[PDB]
């Protein structure tokens, strides 16, 4: 079993980089008769891999889709990998590193990467919310509401 | 080496708003 | 169209954008660990667009790629689309402005979407060099055909 | 009119670049 | 064994990037809760410097201003510059360099460090329409005349 | 051989379009 | 006035943007010649602004000076500013989350805005380590001593 | 109580190198 103690751990940034870059604008040059912001729909995959010992490598992917009533505006998708050297944690800890943390670093230029090819397209503004993946991560190996029963009684 | 996951494709984010297109 | 005469030769930007975007760096952590000596190759392709009546679209696809033989470090690929409101040209005329002028126009959006996109990736500045289309196209034309028209008058 | 043409992969120029990339 | 053609022009890019950068948004909470209605004042700027023999520095400084009336929303620049070893042209030819030919080549890079800055202070998309700095420097200085196009094509 | 960059201080473009703004 | 919200613990991240941006290449072309990750300092400044009942804004300041050789390579600073809806936590432990945690969410921002800048200005890439400012917070309160007679004597 | 602060303009650590200058 994980007979690991003492909450040290260590990483170092190796690196932090776009590995893939989409913007596809199928309706485009039509689509622009229709001045408004084109409704959002949000997808997040998490991977990771081995380079070297230590050595893992996270991607983050984001990929937004969008369309101007019932009909596609734009589809644009960023991946920001990352290489990261991870030492000390295991069990729960490494499943909070390469599945929450790693990604939460990343996420700031994946964010200015999708708004650079929307630019590019000329589409209205996009900037998404700062999601905390490592305070939903706590919840998901739960996978339940919040316990906090109590009987204040203000009347 | 040292760990390894399961390499989560599905993920876990959930919110009760939008971007806030205005 | 009601057209009773003859519309006069006319050039307006409609609009410039990317319709596509598209970046692949599988081995972008493994050229990390390689040693840094890219094969920069040019892929130039050009895609036509019929709008409306007398209202035409050139999209000039650059693509750019970088492989050390057997490994891609990097390739990055935009559709730098053009709505171009154009009219009193056609045939041969026009396939200069279409085929030449236009995504030369389109060619410095393009050029920077994809030194942006290596930049973003961590891979050294790529700025492809200026490629006058115009005099190629007069190679295709009738050998050179004519060129160095220019007159050469100050205000 | 100032239209009816189409689609051609490649126009005659591929480019081959060449940076100091070391 | 002769001087054939002397206009060819040895035009070769070394290194395009930012000088500077600028955001100012001082009062950017209190500016977010106003009414909407920007007088857009965009201040271009081109200036150029000699760093060694024929070795040409442009730089192209593009500020956009956005005052709601009295109320400044934000002050944006960038100073886009780039290095370019050139030879062959001079004159007038030689001020249409720093005029147009270069700045049109700096103009997409200049437009997407604004519109990143714009979107980092969390503003709508600002984008920069197509200006053919070249036609608008043949009013001022040097009437160009165009490509030397002759009408032939068989296929 | 060719160029002498001194300076320069005029912009005969003094700008006639908007950001896509209102 | 909407103050101490008591219904479980709040902390709702309403904005994150830039307040301020200055990227400076000074000697950018000249300290080119020197193609070497330049001699960083980093510096950090905190700030803070209520805005209205429980809203409270937190301004991250973080600075890179840098030079190579005898002469500065790149400038940069961003006041990263982050508007926080806080609530059910007070005295020491909102100051906690304030001066620690709300910065360490402006931090992965700051980084963002820092780096690509730093690649916009073509100098290598400036890739920061996350720290645990929450830890530091409590390091940094028991430092209250005065023995020690730090000597340092060379011969 | 909500707030309750005590800023300084010294915080944390300094840093002169960070990084990992080759």
């Amino acid at each position: 079993m994980s007979e690991q103690n003492n909450t040290e751990m260590t990483f170092q940034i190796q690196r932090i980089y776009t590995k893939d870059i989409s913007f596809e604008a199928p309706n485009a040059p039509h689509v622009f008769q229709k001045d408004w912001q084109p409704e959002v729909k949000l997808d997040l995959d998490t991977a990771s891999s081995q380079l070297a010992d230590d050595v893992y490598e996270v991607v983050l992917r984001v990929t937004v889709t969008a369309s101007l009533g019932e009909e596609t505006a734009f589809l644009c998708e960023v991946q920001q990998g990352g290489i990261f050297s991870i030492a000390g944690i295991e069990g729960t800890q490494m499943a909070h590193c390469l599945g929450a943390y790693c990604p939460n670093i990343l996420f700031p230029y994946a964010r200015e990467c999708i708004t650079s090819m929307v630019s590019r397209g000329t589409f209205p503004q996009l900037n998404l919310a700062p999601v905390n993946f490592d305070a939903l991560f706590m919840n998901y190996l739960q996978q339940q509401a919040g316990e906090g029963t109590e009987e204040h009684q203000d009347a | 080496n040292v760990v390894g996951l399961t390499d989560q494709t599905d993920l876990f984010y959930t919110m009760k708003a939008a971007l806030g297109l205005k």
